[PDB]
């Protein structure tokens, strides 16, 4: 696996303001990265695939970009339901893997 | 020589009408009828047998940048079709005329055969009819038909009746 | 007492044409021209044609998913095609040398379809399961049943190199295609290579394809295209396939027993067997006459087509009774 | 639109094989690759592997000696089996469908998953 | 021709006969001169007119046919294009000339037959009332005035009417 | 008293051939072979030929600057070209499928010339004015009236992308070209790339061009070449043009309406106020005879061509007076 | 032929006649033998010779012509070239056989008329001074010496000259 | 005293067919159909044929090592090839437009073979000594007599740039080829580049080639291939060759003289000291008849070919004595 981690392990944002997360890979993944939401008792939901493109049904509030090893994940604003656990997936190698995830609260 | 055809004759193509005191009726000349048939049969069969064929499919496909070749393929087909059409129609017309003239000759020859057998024992009447100077029975009607008429036998009677 | 010399006459209005006169009645006649077909697609010598139904030649030969009923039609006397076939080349593209293939297939009397590069074992390093919405089968995505779309596996697109020796003792027709994506993004997502090539050689055959990236007008919902290519192997020859992307693999191939006298007919007539030694698109001809005026494009032991209404000969006498 | 639900034992002992089945509600396997993803509490997600209904599989090499993924004959069910449970497997297991490549193309991989179940927690 | 009438038993034609193709000349006490046989002539005309028209009318219109340009690596196609044009030219020229020759020979036999049959028509009418002489003429054994000559030409000669006179004139 | 049977004779010299005799004088005859023509180019059924004069078909359709008088010539029955055209591809190059295009253009009974990619608005970031002395007109360097030579602007050559939908309900003839420089210095000075390409597609048309660099013999003082390409766009389809250099863009295109009976002839015969059923290169024929020996290449409703010197048939009597 | 002279009114030909095609046989007190009619034979020869040579002469010379090589992706062109060659071959085979058969039949009719017409020429010379007998023969009613036989053959027979003798012999 | 009218009869068995009767014995007849030949290849009007022996046309025109004996054969009446040529291309590859070249060489009555690019002065920095076992002769490796294989010298392959002006006043046939090595190791060893190109132009001819490196089946034990290309240079023009590798250079060229009546046939008939005006592949015809049933392919002034068995015409009388 390409080990990937997220530096902002947790975020604490009281207002429904902008929040950002990041992922850093030990090896280049080109643009082959996906960004997901997870909540306890809920099904995980895909936000973005291909580093920058939103999945159908995903709000414009979610955006991001990056390449190689360095990816930026942006939430334009946090709604109360967006205080989710977030994670990145790397699909430019085999096996595919995920980062440890971050908690937004 | 005859005015027109006989609808009462059904046993051949060409023939005689024999009329005398012992009876009357039509009879075909099988020799001239069969010869006419054989000639014609060979003629019709020759026209059919001489068609030269080979058997393959003939249609061809071309793409949109092959018009010059497609047009040549069409030119070849139109040319061959026009040649065969022109030739087939003229051949049939020529074959029909020879057949009809062939038949005209065949009836005229029977007339002359009779003329040669009867000589002075009968007179010529137009419309194909020989009238006898002497009385003639069924046996001499057959002898004339068969080319075995004993002309001199009746010459005395004819001389007496040739007024 | 008298002898009249004459000829028969009868009740007949058949007439013939002559050179000097146009309307001569006759007592007997023959007709050299055939002007009637029975309306059915009969079997020449009792051997049925390949009936394509709604598919094209490029439909049947490629395994178009929906013309499946004909894949077992091994023995051919000729080909019957609908005037406007709809089923074939389900993934749009150019079929190379299509007219030439049509001619070569038309003359084949027997088709032995076989796997040349079997799906399960030939490509362990590639995805052999890609399917499209365009090649729909019973409502489900599918693909040509003689071809495999080979895409990457586990992020890799290993180089393809394999060959087949023609041990069929028949000419072997190998069909394959080349994918031309609408976007470089698909070129990478599917094949992981920006500069792919496809190369096919045999002892005498040699062709390199260079997949192009371009958005083309959308056809059957595809923006890209798959072109189809083919060649024949003589017994003992070898076909070698090499690619680093965009190859639509030659999963199946046909061993062709070549014949002659056959051809392709475009017709919407029904099939119904008779020994139609001669057949036109309109039905069977069953006669011995030298000419026909039924149709210019025929197959089988046919009268020659002529542009004429009648070819009547006189055999009898001029029919004038008195 | 297709929705998934995991079901199986919530407890597997180390000498046992863990077997979990996913049922597809409002859909069927439909030419897509289907995956299993794992999440031990306190950790991020781990990819286990996938399967195409045709019998095509891809596994994370690290689990290859212990994991098999298969499909049922109902074609709306598939399952995960993990042999020789090590208790490092005390995780939530998730059912997910690999994302479609395109509206008009499937049977190929995208590398990520679009529908997910809530997952089932298995204790060892 | 095969019947032997034209410039045969008839020494040659009449430059003085201008109202037809076949016909008669007569000499009697009331005058002499020529008159054509209109039925024989018109029948000959109609027959031949149909013959000439059959040869022409059975021919189809030649539709546009032009050459084609070929590039310098297409000589095999250029040579076929030429081969097709030459093969068709060869056949049509051959048949066009052959048809004219065959029909001209038959046309002349047709005409030779028609005049010979006109001669025979008269022989059948006159029998012993006239002697056959050369140049297609008959010498009468009885006086035959204009009414007689018209009757003979029309095929209405009352043979026995003149038989006593001819029997005496014949010796 | 005498009655004589005879036949007509006259002063005729008409002589016919027979199978048994080689020279027979007859009283009446018919000529079956036409050997005259009037020396002129005539209208066919009221419709004039296209007069290209000194312009070859390529010179005409490409808009050679010297073929300006052929712009308004919207329709014709046939095409007249001088035997040795002088004004053709003024910018030297290969004209693809030229012979085939001539075969398809003659079939056009008429067409509309229209501007497909307007000069003033289609490419605001490109120079649309490349010219050459080789296509000069009245001493000024120029270029084809139907094509635009696209070179860079202000040092840039942005990728070109345009398309057209065939809304004319006619097949549309689209012409374009690809420039091939003699060297690198010229390739970069004009297109700012050493890797130019041109790509043209339609639903089924699909071709990519690769400009090549090579030294060539001078033709009309040029060392480089412009190759010319064309295609017919079907009603309702879309043609797409993409390039990053070396493209000579279609400017004008033609909406074609096809018919039958036309063809192309070479002739230096004058045109006049006359009409004929059949036109030969040597002049028009006004005759009803079945055969002609005037010429093998003809347009219209013609007598058939034979090599015969005479075809004279006898209708009258052998002309022997006495 | 259709005139009925060859092996018809003439029982069969003469193997003893070697100087021509058409001719005479005679017998009288001063000799016997066969002789050809040269005017008839030579005209027949020239007529037929012109016809036979016309058939040969009007046939154009075949110039160098070969098939063409094609590769395996050029089958449509190969077949178009074959189609052209077969169409031309079958047309020429048809016309060659058809013309020979039509002409052979006409040739025999030509000859059959010529001998029959020769027969009639003599019949017209002899009139009542001879009678018709089988095998195409004229039996004289008067002594006819070698000079007479030549006179009849020459068309110079002075019919009335022999009429006193024939009137008596005719009874 | 009797005078009889009759006709001639003899002992003739000549039999003819008529339309009404199947077998008519006649006194005199003419045979219009020729059915024989002498089994030999003859001179035509005094000029001997070109015999290629065991060489194919490609073998001969390329200078195959075994066609040495054919170098002096400057002129001929026709070209004769054996049914199964053995010596053709000796270094396997594709021969472009081969059938078209055969069709145009068939018109050549004579040629001059001249050195076009002299071996000793045109390439001072290239190795001009390459040979191959596949073109061996008499135990030694060799190469085509009309071609030169240019490989590098001392590690370098300087750019090739040469031209020739056709001052022969004849069309000049220039042959050349392109090498396609089986792999990169060979491509580098021979040309010191992995990116070779070959370009040949004339005022109107233009073609660029790229070597396609690939494993190919062995032919004549060679894994790679050399393809052959050609063009006819018009008098007064210039042919230019540019390359940086893989070129098999023209060495010799043919100045051709075209004519008519010549052609190419395939025949294993022996040649002898005979002369005829008509020749078939099975032997010469010496006949003046209008038809023949010997063969469809002929050279010279021949009877027309028909499928007829007999065409006997009657000139005499029915041969019926009594
Ligand atoms: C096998 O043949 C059948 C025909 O018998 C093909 O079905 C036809 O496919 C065309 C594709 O363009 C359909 O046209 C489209 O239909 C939709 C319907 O909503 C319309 O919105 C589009 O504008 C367009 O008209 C056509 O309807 C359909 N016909 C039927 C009866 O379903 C089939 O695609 C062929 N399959 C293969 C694998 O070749
Ligand atoms: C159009 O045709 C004319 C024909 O005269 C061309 O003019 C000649 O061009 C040659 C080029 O080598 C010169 O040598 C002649 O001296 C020119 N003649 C005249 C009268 O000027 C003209 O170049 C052609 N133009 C185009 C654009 O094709
Ligand atoms: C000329 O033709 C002869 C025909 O025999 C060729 O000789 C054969 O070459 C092959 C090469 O693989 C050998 O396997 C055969 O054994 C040879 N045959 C014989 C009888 O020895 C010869 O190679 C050809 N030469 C050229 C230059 O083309
Ligand atoms: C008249 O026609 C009938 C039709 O059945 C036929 O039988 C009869 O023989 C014909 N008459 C003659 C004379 O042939
Ligand atoms: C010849 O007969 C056909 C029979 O259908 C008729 O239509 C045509 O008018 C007739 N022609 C003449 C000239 O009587
Ligand atoms: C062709 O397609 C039509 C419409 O889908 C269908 O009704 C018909 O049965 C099909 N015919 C064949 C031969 O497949
Ligand atoms: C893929 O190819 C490599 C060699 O390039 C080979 O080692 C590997 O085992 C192959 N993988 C599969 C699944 O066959
Ligand atoms: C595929 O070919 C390229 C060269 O084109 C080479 O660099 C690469 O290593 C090859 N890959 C495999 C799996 O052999
Ligand atoms: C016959 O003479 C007339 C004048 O009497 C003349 O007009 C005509 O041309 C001549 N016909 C010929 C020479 O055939
Ligand atoms: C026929 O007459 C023409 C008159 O010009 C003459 O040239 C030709 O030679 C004659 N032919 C024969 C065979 O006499
Ligand atoms: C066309 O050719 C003629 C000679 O046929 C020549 O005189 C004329 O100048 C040329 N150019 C034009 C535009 O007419
Ligand atoms: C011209 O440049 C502008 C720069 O903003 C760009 O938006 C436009 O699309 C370009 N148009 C072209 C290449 O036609
Ligand atoms: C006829 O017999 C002669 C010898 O008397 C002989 O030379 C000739 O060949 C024979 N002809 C035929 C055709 O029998
Ligand atoms: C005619 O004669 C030939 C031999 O010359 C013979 O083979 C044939 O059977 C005969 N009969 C017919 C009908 O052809
Ligand atoms: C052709 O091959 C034979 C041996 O099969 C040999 O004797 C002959 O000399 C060869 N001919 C040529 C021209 O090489
Ligand atoms: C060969 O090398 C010399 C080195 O000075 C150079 O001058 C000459 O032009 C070269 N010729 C070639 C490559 O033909």
């Amino acid at each position: 696996e390409i080990v990937m981690t997220q530096s902002p392990a947790t975020l604490s944002v009281s207002p429904g303001e902008r929040a950002t997360l990041s992922c850093r890979a030990s090896q280049s993944v080109s643009s082959n990265l996906a960004w997901y939401q997870q909540k306890p008792g809920q099904a995980p939901r895909l936000l973005i695939y291909g580093a920058s493109t939103r999945a159908t049904g995903i709000p414009a509030r979610f955006s991001g970009s990056g390449s190689g090893t360095d990816f930026t994940l942006t939430i334009s604003s946090l709604q109360s339901e967006d205080f989710a656990v977030y994670s990145c997936q790397q699909y430019n190698n085999w096996p595919w893997t995920f980062g440890q995830g971050t908690k937004v609260e | 020589f005859i005015e027109g055809g006989w609808t009462g004759m059904v046993d051949g193509w060409y023939g005689y009408h024999h009329q005398n005191e012992q009876g009357s009726g039509y009879a075909a000349d099988q020799k001239s009828t069969q010869n006419a048939i054989n000639g014609i049969t060979n003629k019709v069969n020759s026209v059919i047998e001489k068609m030269n064929t080979q058997f393959t499919a003939v249609g061809k496909e071309f793409n949109k940048l092959e018009r010059r070749m497609e047009n040549l393929n069409k030119k070849v087909d139109d040319g061959f079709l026009d040649i065969w059409t022109y030739n087939a129609e003229l051949l049939v017309l020529l074959e029909n005329e020879r057949t009809l003239d062939f038949h005209d000759s065949n009836v005229k020859n029977l007339y002359e055969k009779v003329k040669s057998q009867l000589k002075n024992n009968a007179k010529e009447i137009g419309n194909g009819c020989f009238e006898f100077y002497h009385k003639c029975n069924n046996e001499c009607m057959e002898s004339v038909k068969n080319g075995t008429y004993d002309y001199p036998k009746y010459s005395e009677e004819s001389k007496l009746n040739r007024e | 007492d008298t002898i009249c010399i004459g000829y028969h006459a009868n009740n007949s209005t058949d007439t013939v044409d002559t050179v000097l006169e146009k309307n001569v009645t006759v007592t007997h006649s023959v007709n050299l021209l055939e002007d009637s077909h029975n309306g059915k697609l009969c079997l020449l010598k009792g051997i049925a044609p390949l009936q394509l139904g709604n598919c094209s030649v490029a439909g049947w030969i490629l395994g178009n998913p929906e013309c499946e009923l004909l894949i077992s039609k091994e023995s051919w006397s000729y080909i019957v095609e609908t005037p406007n076939p709809e089923n074939g080349t389900c993934y749009p593209g150019y079929f190379a040398d299509y007219e030439e293939l049509r001619e070569q297939l038309s003359s084949v009397s027997s088709f032995e379809r076989f796997e040349i590069f079997p799906k399960e074992s030939s490509w362990p390093n590639h995805t052999v399961t890609g399917v499209s919405a365009s090649c729909s089968h019973n409502g489900k995505s599918s693909f040509y049943r003689n071809l495999l779309w080979l895409t990457g596996k586990n992020g890799l697109y290993p180089n393809l190199s394999k060959s087949y020796v023609n041990n069929k003792e028949k000419e072997v027709l190998v069909l394959w295609g080349v994918h031309h994506p609408p976007n470089i993004g698909n070129q990478r997502a599917l094949y992981h290579t920006e500069n792919a090539y496809v190369s096919v050689v045999s002892s005498h055959y040699s062709r390199r394809f260079t997949p192009e990236i371009a958005k083309r007008p959308k056809v059957r919902d595809q923006e890209g295209r798959i072109n189809y290519y083919w060649t024949l192997l003589e017994p003992g020859d070898t076909i070698i396939f090499e690619a680093n992307g965009n190859l639509i693999a030659p999963w199946y191939a046909f061993a062709l027993s070549r014949g002659f006298g056959s051809g392709i007919i475009t017709s919407n007539a029904p099939m119904d067997e008779c020994d139609a030694k001669c057949q036109t698109p309109q039905g069977a001809i069953n006669s011995s006459l030298p000419f026909q005026n039924v149709h210019p494009v025929t197959i089988g032991e046919c009268p020659k087509y002529v542009r004429s209404a009648k070819l009547r000969m006189v055999t009898g006498l001029r029919n004038i009774p008195s | 639109q297709v929705q998934l639900q995991e079901s199986g034992p919530g407890l597997v002992k180390p000498s046992a094989t863990l077997s979990l089945t996913c049922t597809l509600s409002g859909g069927s396997l439909s030419t897509h690759y289907w995956s299993w993803i794992r999440q031990p509490p306190g950790k991020g997600l781990e990819y286990i592997g996938n399967i195409h209904y045709s019998g095509s599989t891809n596994y994370n090499p690290s689990l290859r000696s212990r994991v098999t993924i298969s499909v049922g004959t109902s074609k709306n069910q598939f399952s995960l089996k993990l042999t020789s449970v090590t208790a490092a497997d005390t995780a939530v297991y998730y059912c997910a469908r690999d994302a479609p490549y395109s509206d008009f193309l499937s049977g190929v991989e995208t590398g990520w998953f679009d529908p997910w179940g809530q997952g089932t927690l298995v204790i060892v």
